[PDB]
């Protein structure tokens, strides 16, 4: 019931800074940077 | 003692049950306030302060 509108809110909710997760030979993976 | 393990085991069932809460509140973000806001928002006064 409530946990709709709870996440849903965490969705809302989002200088913003990612970090690498993953990097190879030309490919890096970033987690975080929602707004990219 | 007995509380807080059974409100350990509620919040455990709520998150199997809500894949969706358990993904965000388990997501690798360094970011903290995001996420405590989601707890709280969601389970904060339906269970102990420990």
């Amino acid at each position: 019931a409530d946990i709709e509108g709870a996440i849903e809110d965490y969705v809302s909710s989002f200088e913003e800074i990612g970090t690498v997760i993953d990097a190879g030979d030309g490919i890096a993976h970033v987690e975080g940077l929602p707004s990219v | 003692l007995t509380n807080l393990a059974d409100e350990l085991a509620s919040v455990a069932k709520l998150l199997l049950s809500e894949t969706a809460l358990n993904k965000h509140l388990a997501e690798p973000t360094d970011d903290s306030a995001p996420k405590v806001r989601l707890l709280e928002r969601l389970l904060s006064d339906k269970v102990s302060a420990t």
